């Protein structure tokens, strides 16, 4: 599913400004009434009403001693003083019951459906994000802690408090009236208090803490230091690393700072329109904040960023000394590749993305595939006998992607090959006729150990999954490192840093694809999976899940002939899976038990 | 006595708020706020149609007027009765609310300061086993910088904490307005602070430093000789 | 002070018009609705002058000198 850029974000949000901007509340509340208060206050004013009427009426029907006439008057004033001051509460609980509720419980409503989708697209980046503060340990780095951290801490707490509190309000306006529960006026007020709280005009207001973020963001702040600035310090010194490369990790960065200011704007606009107070556009002042974050990016920082990117992880495992293996990853025609991860639970593999190209470096979603190639341990490591490791750090000139890599191993001596087509930027075709070719004299040789040599482990790829121009092995510890060089510069400065349409995917946690259908449960509509009972449904425990109980059993018909094959499942509870024949089995898993949802991740094979 | 491990303090707390939770008052369908306001409310109507119904009563017990008319001011009289009735209705079941509702809640204050008091004795032992490691302290940037992070959070929960026990064990509005306050939906609230303590205590914080961690350098610094080990101080602080 | 005196007039003459009887029955009706519209803004004026009356008259007094005293 495709991230599109933070001009994506921004836009997305001041969509949902406007939708606020346009909504209409015309008419004069506090927002302290006791709603529940209605039938009490209705039912007072019914007979105050009845008993100010027939004693008007006898006022009126003359016949009536002067000094008496009066006593009535006054007792008619001191009644309608009485009645007045009801029907000031009633009219207000029912102008908050009848026109209020409504037009703000449809725009709340709204806000929560368009902002759940803008949450969406970079939920990915909280786990990208924390995967970097993991593995972190001047006086111009502290200045703009010390800066930020206050405006930082109240904007996140106002932005979450606000989210949690719009998508529980009551959205049902009838839901308010007549039977309004603790819980669902308990909810609307928490909102209008957070709301005041917002919008108060005080020397510690949300506005000075939006500013202050910005100010931070860009340096203007007397020293000119930039947290864009010192968030690339820290992430170019780092000793030990994460995947993707410097721009990606800081343009991370960048995307989740200024989402969160987008979503303090969005805040306000909905916190003013909930108080009724006059319209302020800030889509104007939202976009010029966040425009100027993103020209300190590409001005001053990004030039600076390397696009390099390598294994974030190692890994001791032990080779082959006598089997001479090559490896090819190949891209089809149309396709270039992506990237790669090593892993090595089921057992030592190599699984390699391609994908076919859309312009400007970004990746066509649906086009997209993977490969797994089994013990990469007997390629990369030896056992026994020293194994020799051809480097050159392999580079082609802009416009080439990379669509082919090619891993020799003969005798120890382990060597690669590239190639790479021509590809245009402005159609994204790859050229099949313009290759260049170039392979690894000058080489580096690792001593076997009892123990093992430390492989590559994790995902070589870019933050956002990019076609790459350079890719190499550099070897050191007895530590063997596969390095790329990625397009994300290129394909930043095209779409995203210029307010363009921008495409992007980001770099898949696992595996994507699979030989079984309707291999993700989110519908009721399970398509290849069929049901046989009742016994048999669909949980929806957020995503959704297949859900078995008695005896109720889902199946899916079916592989090449003596092969090895992965399978990976996430299960709660106790299950029973099968891969059975009618006669053999071929894979089986009870026998195991669990509270919560795990992955599970094995392999089976005339 | 045994001390029960942090999983024994949060679980005896988890039971404290499970017995406030199970408490049943007058379940009014209307908070605190709201109770005292509408008794305001009716009380005042009460004593207003009272007065009126007095004036109307003595008009038509003073007599000298026509019979045709003296009965429509009585059903007049009536009406207006039916409707002070109909009001002490509403304010009796409102002053018998507060009459279930105080002595309910009087109890389960009492209750929670006594359960409390149980929990913090678990703990007394090491208000005196963190002043010997103060004693014994004599400074980086890293410990500086997370002293100002956490101090504004520190010391709020702290008060609160001390302010609400120091209130409970003297049992009204004192109570009522620091709960006020505590549950306030403002930018700046005790929630906010809560979680706050909570981001810095683990490193949720932009640069990802936990306080465990910059705490854990000050007393791993080689000049604390202080009884117990590393692992003990360190502990002793979470 | 000035619009409640002058309200208040009006009410008053108004209101001894109404309870002189001798007047048709759907005009004093009308003339009755024309007398609580008047009185409701009575009472809501003479709510705001009745604070400022009580500020200036007990509350003031009191605290000034409480206030003196506390600057000595």
């Amino acid at each position: 599913d495709y991230f599109n850029g933070i001009y994506g974000f921004a836009t997305g949000i001041k969509d949902i400004m406007g939708m606020i901007f346009k909504t209409d509340t015309g008419g004069n509340l506090t927002l302290d009434e006791i709603l529940k208060n209605q039938n009490l206050l209705n039912d007072i004013s019914g007979k105050l009403d009845g008993i100010n009427g027939d004693l008007g009426d006898l006022i009126a029907q003359g016949n009536l001693n002067s000094e008496l006439a009066k006593e009535l008057l006054k007792i008619s004033n001191e009644q309608n003083q009485m009645l007045n001051h009801v029907n000031a509460q009633l009219n207000a609980i029912n102008s908050t019951l009848n026109i209020y509720l409504p037009k703000i419980t449809s725009m709340l409503n709204e806000v929560m459906k368009q902002n759940h989708v803008l949450s969406l697209q970079i939920e990915f980046l909280s786990k990208q994000l924390q995967e970097i503060s993991d593995k972190l340990d001047n006086v111009l780095i502290n200045s703009t802690l010390t800066e930020i951290t206050p405006a930082y801490q109240r904007i996140k707490y106002v932005n979450e408090k606000f989210d949690e509190l719009t998508s529980t309000v009551e959205k049902n306006p009838k839901s308010y009236q007549d039977n309004v529960t603790k819980e669902v006026i308990e909810n609307l007020n928490e909102l209008t208090e957070l709301a005041k709280s917002v919008t108060k005009n005080d020397m510690d207001s949300f506005e000075f803490y939006l500013q202050t973020f910005h100010d931070v963001m860009t340096g203007n702040n007397l020293f000119g230091r930039s947290a864009l600035k010192t968030a690339s310090e820290l992430i170019t010194k780092e000793n030990v690393t994460t995947r993707g490369s410097e721009i990606g990790k800081v343009y991370n960065f960048l995307i989740v700072l200024t989402s969160l200011q987008a979503k303090a704007f969005l805040t306000l606009t909905a916190c003013r329109k909930l108080l009724g107070l006059t319209d302020i556009d800030y889509t104007q002042i939202m976009n010029h904040h966040i425009d100027g974050q993103k020209r300190e990016f590409r001005i001053n920082i990004l030039p600076t960023l390397s696009n390099n990117f390598s294994n974030p992880s190692y890994s001791k495992n032990r080779g082959s000394d006598i089997d001479d293996p090559i490896v090819v990853l190949e891209a089809a025609p149309g396709y270039a590749l992506i990237g790669f991860e090593i892993l090595n639970d089921p057992l030592p593999i190599l699984k390699g993305y391609q994908a076919r190209l859309k312009p400007n470096y970004q990746v066509d979603r649906e086009s997209m595939s993977e490969t797994i190639y089994g013990d990469i341990h007997k390629l990369f490591c030896p056992k026994q006998l020293e194994q020799k490791y051809y480097i050159k750090d392999i580079e082609f000139p802009e416009g080439y992607v990379i669509t082919k890599i090619v891993f020799e191993k003969r005798l120890n001596q382990l060597g690669y090959e590239v190639t790479a087509n021509f590809y245009d930027p402005s159609t994204g075709s790859i050229d099949l006729n313009k290759v260049k070719v170039e392979s690894s004299d000058e080489y580096s040789i690792i001593k076997a150990e009892t123990d093992g040599i430390y492989m590559p482990l994790g995902v070589v790829s870019e933050t956002f999954l990019t076609p790459i121009y350079g890719f190499g092995l550099t070897v050191d510890n007895a530590a063997i490192t596969l390095t790329g060089k990625s397009y994300l510069r290129e394909s930043l400065l095209e779409t995203d840093l210029l307010n363009n349409e921008t495409y992007l995917i980001a770099s898949p946690d696992g595996y994507i694809s699979s030989i079984v259908e309707n291999w993700n449960i989110t519908s009721d509509n399970t398509g290849s999976w069929r049901a046989n009972n009742n016994n048999a449904f669909v949980d929806k425990a957020g995503s959704s899940s297949l859900y078995t109980h008695k005896d109720g059993e889902f199946s899916q018909f079916i592989l090449k002939p003596k092969t090895n094959y992965v399978i990976q499942y996430v299960i709660k509870g106790r299950p029973a899976i099968y891969l059975k024949n009618n006669k053999d089995t071929l894979f089986e898993d009870t026998k195991n038990n669990f509270s919560d949802f795990q992955t599970v991740t094995k392999k089976f094979n005339v | 006595d045994y001390f029960n491990g942090i999983y024994g303090f949060a679980t005896g707390i988890k039971d404290i708020m499970g017995m406030i939770f199970k408490t049943d008052t007058g379940g009014s369908n209307l908070t605190l706020d709201e109770i005292l306001k509408n008794q305001n409310l009716l009380n005042d109507i009460s004593g207003k149609l009272d007065g009126i119904n007095g004036d109307l009563g003595d008009l038509i017990a003073q007599g000298n007027l026509n019979s045709e008319l003296a009965k429509e001011l009585l059903k007049i009289s009536n009406e207006q009765n039916q409707m002070l009735n109909h009001v002490n209705a509403q304010l009796n079941a409102i002053n018998s609310t507060l009459n279930i509702y105080l002595p309910k809640i009087t109890s389960m204050l009492n209750e929670v300061m006594k359960q409390n008091h149980v929990l913090s004795l678990q703990i007394e032992f090491l208000s005196k086993q963190l002043q010997e490691i103060s004693d014994k302290l004599d400074l980086n940037v890293l410990i500086n910088s997370t002293l100002t992070e956490i101090t504004p959070a520190y010391q709020r929960i702290k008060y609160v904490n001390e302010k609400f026990d120091e209130l409970t064990s003297t049992v009204l509005n004192e109570l009522t307005e620091l709960a006020k306050s505590v549950t306030k939906n403002d930018m700046d609230s005790f929630e906010f602070y809560l979680q706050t303590f909570h981001d810095v205590m683990t490193g949720n914080n932009l640069f990802g430093r936990s306080a465990l961690k910059t705490a854990s350098e000050l007393i791993t610094k080689e000049n604390v000789t202080t009884r117990g080990s590393e692992i003990g101080k360190v502990y002793n602080f979470l």
